[PDB]
């Protein structure tokens, strides 16, 4: 009669962070009881971070929506109770469909916007195709409030507009500018699995204004002043050249063998023969020759002997050297050149695409888009998609140079400003999913204002979050991890994997899957009302890869969307890229497809840069800036000035020191905010889980069941603070209240506080009084709306000055 | 037989995953955590040391919790585990105070009372704890693990004590403790300390282990090897 072990394990994927780990769910008596890493995973195996267990308080969250709703208070605002009442799916989508069709009749489909927060790889239909067919260019992702500045170095130096995996198992030196990979970043499960072991063969240095978990388990913690990371990166490169310890097999060497790099002195470009890099000597002559350890120590306070020793240790470890950048180092108004300066070291020491270094995700045959929709665009749609985007990307002061294109990248946080100012125009109809921009974007009160000015908005969400407060209609989502068909990927351990999301329980409430069932039902409703292009596109183009037939109903369509994109993994023989799977059923049962190991040096000699080299002098960035300048009939120097960078001339294209942007009077606001994530944050989605609070002190220095801001005792004494005091923290743009904690792991002159609390909605555990009073304090109310304009990224670090007081 | 655990502090990342797994496995009330931790910060900036030690019941050789128990409810089994016949617990609380490690908890409240609430944050729109309880068919909390009931109350009554049982119900089936499977670095290893060939027996011969409060004289059987931090360079 014993029951231990008699349940079933079913494969899915976690999305508590962009690690996107493959999981198994243990189900008994129809309930999900356990989560573990999927042993079939080649990236991480059964290894997991702690947040996997919090998933069970999300699907079984007692504040989830069980029905569509409409607001009945016609006023919108933080001060206005929406007075939601229940309606049917048919009525909710009827209301949305009517508003969309009215835009098309009025020849203003560009006044529709689709907002995307989290997502899976089946998102193309809801995000792009539905939006363009309606006739709008305003499919707005969250990428620029995430980490687009972190892609600038990799793209403009080695052609990778994307992330890297870090070969920790083979590393001999690990240098982290703000990354804390045993707590956050993009494979917490795998880097936690390996971090302790790696300390036995790698020297590890963590540069962070706070003592992170990773820094506590490192050979050196460098408590950098916020925004000064590039000073250390540049001085390390300088010493490497003076000492002659760049990685010659990758970079090259002087023609006559003798090292001619002497501090402060220019060198003939023609005396050096580069192999797989471009621009080393120009970089030296234009800037790096004067970035001495003494220069760096004066700015940072770091011992120059420590800088020199690090550079020499990296030289001896090459090419098994890897340099990490986090959001904290690069999501700053001038942060593009921190990504470039730190990532340049991965080329200088040969770690890029090398054993022990870092490299991109492996190739897989997963499809990422549904078929082209060109035949389904009518004249109304063709005209609308050409309009300027609501986030103003591509204007002189917003180059947002994703993948080398002026206006190529989203500017998520600025969409609130375009909407608020009706510039370029008014947004009249909005559909949003899996997002909470009032809470997650800097100075989110701007989204309060913007959303209050939108005639009709519908939010696809599990919970009534802060963003939902401003909705006309709520469309409750089936939970991504337990009630949904989806597909994701992950990279690490030298491989890329593709994993399934599948329902593991009977659907709890009257919800629908955001990315499949809802666009399908909406397309059907639009067709009933005379606009059938989305419906025709769906049932003629998204058909089963085996039978060629369209879906018979909602539930079938949810699975079909995954079958369509994954067919190359299980319908074909994918052996050339990794695993050979025999059937769709085997894919579902195992839950994951694994690639072959990464082929080291694969990209050497064929980077997707202008020169095909690893560019210390980025001709790739020069070409992109030239394009933007020519578009606006100005010089590149005038672009730099308009975007508030210090660089002029050749400095715009090389690693160089930008003084960090700061906002506010330092005498009034004497502390620099050090925003951090909680290691129990599933992005902005675990504040309504009681277990989160019970264990909140696993964040070093923090306090269970509380929201604390951490001060060094020096500053606590200065401002008369004691542990447990209720405090108000104020910046030039806003304030929050929380409690005080004194902790020596905080750099004096800074205050380290986790993002994630401060909800005033979401649920009964996340808020003090639902809809009225927050629990804890909302970090982004402190953070002025600022941008790394070359990337479009929002700034969350470095520029935030605050003051503190009791009560 | 004397089962015990070896925890490798260099592998440990101080994440609490073991303690969260214990919650899902054993149905402990909110605020009751059989697995927990002891964290310390030492030093003045910039020379700051942060360390984390995971804790559980040490299933001691000479257990004060067993010795003080007036009814014999707390007792040793044939594996060396300290287990509790919860039905015979009269709630005298002596075990909790006698335990030098503070790992025993008392059910002052009926567990999972928060799930009897039928209030809704959005009326007729969001659900409630009671409504979710009814929908899932669970008795006390939708997260309750029925496996726990194999050898111990799935939900303990008010006025009884409770602590880590070494996942005895999983051991009975040849399976691992929940915290062991939950650890990403495999930092936790269990086995028979009386068997010289067990991995735990070899681990403590290969490394000089640390124990918690060895001066109390209980003969704890959780051993810690290596160190959470590493030697500072430069
Ligand atoms: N536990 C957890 N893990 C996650 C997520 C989550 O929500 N929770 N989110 C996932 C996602 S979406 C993302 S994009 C990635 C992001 O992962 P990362 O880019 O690695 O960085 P963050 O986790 O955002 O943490 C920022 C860190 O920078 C520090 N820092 C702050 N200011 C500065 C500075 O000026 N200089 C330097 N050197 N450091 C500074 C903070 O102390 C903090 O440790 O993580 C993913 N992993
Ligand atoms: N100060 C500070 N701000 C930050 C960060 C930080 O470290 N510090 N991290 C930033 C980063 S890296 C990111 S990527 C962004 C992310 O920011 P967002 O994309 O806005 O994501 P969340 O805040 O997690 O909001 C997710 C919302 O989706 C809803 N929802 C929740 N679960 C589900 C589900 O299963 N299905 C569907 N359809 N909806 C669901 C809820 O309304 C939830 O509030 O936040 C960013 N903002
Ligand atoms: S929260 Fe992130 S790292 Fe942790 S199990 Fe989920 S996806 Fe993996
Ligand atoms: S799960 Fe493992 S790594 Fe995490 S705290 Fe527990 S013992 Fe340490
Ligand atoms: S740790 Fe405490 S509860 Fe566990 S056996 Fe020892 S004395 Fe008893
Ligand atoms: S509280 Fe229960 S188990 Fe503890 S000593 Fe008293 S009767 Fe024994
Ligand atoms: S052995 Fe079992 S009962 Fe003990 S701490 Fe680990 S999960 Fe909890
Ligand atoms: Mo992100
Ligand atoms: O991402
Ligand atoms: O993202």
């Amino acid at each position: 009669l014993r029951r231990t072990g008699v349940g079933e394990w079913l494969a899915t994927t976690c999305q508590g962070c962009t690690s996107w780990c493959a999981k198994q769910i243990y189900v008994m008596d129809g309930r999900a009881l356990k989560v573990r890493g999927n042993p079939n995973s080649g990236v991480h195996g059964m290894s997991s971070c702690p947040r996997q267990h919090l998933s069970l308080q999300q699907v079984y969250d007692p504040d989830r929506l069980r029905t569509p709703m409409m607001r009945t208070n016609p006023k919108k605002g933080r001060d206005q109770d929406p007075k939601f009442v229940p309606i049917s799916w048919d009525k909710a989508l009827d209301m949305l469909a009517d508003k969309i069709i009215a835009l098309r009749v009025a020849n203003e489909p560009h006044k529709y916007a689709l907002l995307r927060g989290r997502y899976s790889h089946i998102n193309d239909l809801l995000y792009k195709k539905m939006t363009n067919l309606i006739g709008s260019p305003n499919n707005i992702s969250h990428s620029s409030v995430c980490a687009e500045a972190h892609k600038m170095g990799p793209y403009y130096l080695d052609g990778n507009w994307g992330y890297n995996q870090y070969d920790v198992k083979n590393a001999k030196f690990i240098l982290s500018f703000g990354a804390d990979p045993i707590a956050s970043n993009r494979q917490v499960s795998f880097y936690s699995q390996t971090w302790g072991d790696s300390l036995d063969h790698a020297k590890v240095v963590v540069v962070d204004p706070r003592l992170s978990a990773s820094a506590a388990k490192a050979h050196k913690w460098i408590p950098i002043e916020p925004g000064q990371d590039s000073v250390l990166a540049l001085a390390i490169a300088h010493v490497a050249l003076v000492e002659g310890v760049w990685h010659k097999p990758f970079v090259g060497d002087f023609i006559e063998g003798k090292n001619l790099f002497k501090a402060g002195k220019t060198v003939s470009v023609e005396s050096f023969k580069e192999t797989h890099t471009y621009g080393l000597v120009e970089w030296w002559n234009q800037a790096l020759k004067d970035y001495t350890p003494e220069w760096a120590s004066k700015i940072t306070g770091i011992d120059p002997k420590t800088i020199i020793a690090i550079a020499k240790d990296m030289g001896a470890a090459a090419p098994a050297v890897q340099v990490w950048t986090s959001r904290g180092a690069v999501m700053q108004a001038r942060g593009t050149y921190t990504s470039i300066s730190c990532h340049a070291l991965n080329g200088l020491f040969g770690g890029i695409d090398s054993k022990g270094g870092l490299f991109p995700g492996n190739k897989t045959p997963l499809l990422k888009e549904y078929p082209e929709a060109k035949a389904y665009m009518d004249e109304i749609a063709a005209k609308g998609v050409k309009k300027e985007k609501i986030d103003q990307r591509g204007r002189l002061e917003f180059p947002a140079l994703a993948k080398g294109k002026s206006g190529g990248g989203v500017i998520t946080a600025n969409a609130a400003n375009g909407i608020r100012n009706q510039d370029p125009y008014e947004i009249k109809v909005m559909l949003a999913y899996f997002n909470n921009f009032n809470f997650s974007n800097p100075e989110g009160q701007r989204w309060d204002e913007a959303l209050s000015k939108v005639d009709f908005m519908a939010h696809i969400t599990t919970n009534v979050s802060e963003f939902s407060w401003f909705a006309d209609v709520l469309l409750p989502s089936s939970h991504h991890m337990f009630e949904k068909w989806g597909v994701l990927d992950s990279i690490g351990n030298g491989v890329a994997q593709i994993s399934i999301q599948q329902p593991s329980i009977k659907r709890l409430w009257d919800t629908r899957i955001d990315e499949s069932e809802i666009p399908y039902m909406l397309a059907k409703k639009l067709a009933d009302k005379g606009f059938d292009a989305p419906w025709r596109y769906i049932n003629e183009q998204i058909v089963d890869p085996e039978t060629g037939k369209p879906a018979a109903d909602e539930a079938e369509f949810a699975k079909l969307m995954v079958r369509y994109l994954t067919a190359p993994l299980w319908k074909e023989d994918a052996s050339k890229y990794g695993d050979k799977l025999s059937s769709w059923d085997e894919f579902v049962q195992k839950g994951v497809w694994n690639s072959s190991p990464y082929k080291l040096e694969a990209r050497w000699g064929k980077f997707k840069t202008e020169t095909t080299k690893f560019e210390f002098y980025s001709k790739t960035l020069e070409k992109a800036l030239q394009s933007h300048a020519d578009k606006h009939k100005v010089s590149i120097d005038e672009v730099m000035k308009a975007c508030d960078y210090q660089a002029r001339g050749h400095l715009a294209f090389i690693p160089h020191y930008e003084e960090p942007y700061r906002f506010g009077d330092e005498s009034e606001f004497p502390l620099l905010l050090v925003d951090q994530k909680s290691r129990l944050n599933k992005e902005g989605r675990t504040a309504n889980s009681p277990w989160y609070y019970e264990f909140k002190d696993v964040d070093p220095g923090d306090v269970a069941n509380e929201d604390v801001a951490k001060f060094n005792p020096i500053d606590g004494k200065k401002f008369g603070l004691k542990d447990g005091d209720e405090i108000r923290i104020t910046s030039p743009v806003g304030m929050l209240t929380c409690k005080a904690k004194l902790w020596e792991g905080v750099r004096p002159g800074t205050v380290a506080k986790c993002f994630g609390q401060g909800h005033w909605a979401y649920g009964r555990y996340a808020s003090a009084k639902f809809g009225v009073t927050p629990r804890g304090g909302s970090n982004n109310d402190l953070i002025a709306d600022r941008y790394d304009r070359l990337s479009g990224a929002s700034a969350f670090y470095g520029h935030i000055r605050v003051r503190v007081e009791k009560v | 037989m004397r089962l015990g655990m070896v925890i490798d502090l260099q592998k440990c990342v101080g994440c609490g995953g073991c303690s969260l797994a214990c919650k899902t496995e054993n149905n402990t009330n909110d605020g009751i955590h059989w697995s927990h931790h002891i964290a310390t910060t030492e030093g003045t900036f910039p020379d700051v040391k942060y360390t984390y030690i995971p804790t559980l019941c040490n299933h001691c050789d000479d257990a004060p919790c067993v010795k003080v128990c007036p009814t014999g409810a707390m007792h040793k089994d044939k594996r060396g585990l300290t287990l509790q016949n919860n039905d015979e617990c009269i709630g005298c609380k002596k075990c909790m105070n006698a335990c030098p490690y503070g790992v025993i908890s008392f059910n002052a409240a009926t567990p999972h009372r928060r799930w009897q609430d039928d209030s809704e944050v959005v009326a007729n729109g969001t659900v409630s704890p009671l409504m979710l309880l009814k929908r899932t068919g669970a008795t006390a909390t939708p997260n309750e693990n029925p496996e726990r009931g194999d050898t111990y109350p799935m939900i303990r009554p008010k006025r009884t004590t409770e602590k880590c049982t070494f996942c005895d119900h999983r051991l009975d089936k040849g399976l691992n403790p929940a915290c062991v499977d939950a650890c990403p670095s495999e930092a936790r290893v269990i086995g028979d300390l009386d068997d010289p060939q067990s991995k735990v027996s070899q681990l403590i011969k290969l490394h000089k282990p640390m124990q918690l409060k060895p001066e109390a004289g209980t003969g704890p059987r959780v051993f810690y090897i290596r160190s959470f931090g590493v030697k500072t360079a430069y």
